[PDB]
């Protein structure tokens, strides 16, 4: 038989034993995960060796061996904190959801500190963040800290 | 809502480098660290490093 066993480390500390072949898809290690331990695939990224593993692509491609070892990171969804940080030292601490857009993340800024949304300009990873946009499209996570600049503005 | 301690610290930068292990990744993960002193949870802080939000 060309099956064989590999191991799947989750950062909850638990490690799933699965049975494999070389010519798996990522896909199917991930269905595998889900009948076992109920995982969506949708939010499974698997890495080997530090390196983030494609769904089309199979164990064989990424040189994955008998006893080999992958790590699991679950994508998180739902409400979470955000913090911002201004010029003048403070830390504004926000609730918000991966689908807030960045004009509703401004208004939650204008509702704890009075702040005109236009004289805003965020912050996340050196990039502007555009208004149009959500949180999940620029990747903000969790706990994660964004920039307010306040714009000159006539008043 | 509490930004982490040193030992916090190491120990999510311990955890990630298990993780992520090649020199490119190491700067990385530290100067993510460096940026968020709030993050304290693990797959939030590797999706940072998986998708270059360095």
């Amino acid at each position: 038989g060309s099956h064989m066993q590999i191991f799947v480390k989750t950062l909850t500390g638990k490690t799933i034993t699965l049975e494999v072949e070389p010519s798996d898809t990522i896909e199917n290690v991930k269905a595998k995960i889900q009948d076992k331990e109920g995982i969506p695939p949708d939010q499974q990224r698997l890495i080997f060796a530090g390196k983030q593993l494609e769904d089309g692509r199979t164990l064989s491609d990424y040189n994955i061996q008998k006893e080999s070892t992958l790590h699991l990171v679950l994508r998180l969804r739902g409400g979470m904190q955000i913090f911002v940080k201004t010029l003048t030292g403070k830390t504004i601490t926000l609730e918000v959801e991966p689908s807030d857009t960045i004009e509703n993340v401004k208004a939650k800024i204008q509702d704890k500190e009075g702040i005109p949304p236009d004289q805003q300009r965020l912050i996340f990873a050196g990039k502007q963040l555009e208004d149009g946009r959500t949180l999940s499209d620029y990747n903000i996570q969790k706990e994660s800290t964004l920039h307010l600049v306040l714009r000159l503005r006539g008043g | 809502g509490s930004q982490r301690s040193s030992a916090e610290t190491s120990e999510l930068r311990e955890a990630l480098l298990k993780i992520f292990p090649d020199s490119e990744q190491k700067l990385k993960i530290d100067q993510i660290l460096a940026a968020h002193p709030y993050m304290k949870d693990l797959n939030a802080l590797s999706a940072l490093v998986l998708d270059g939000n360095s």
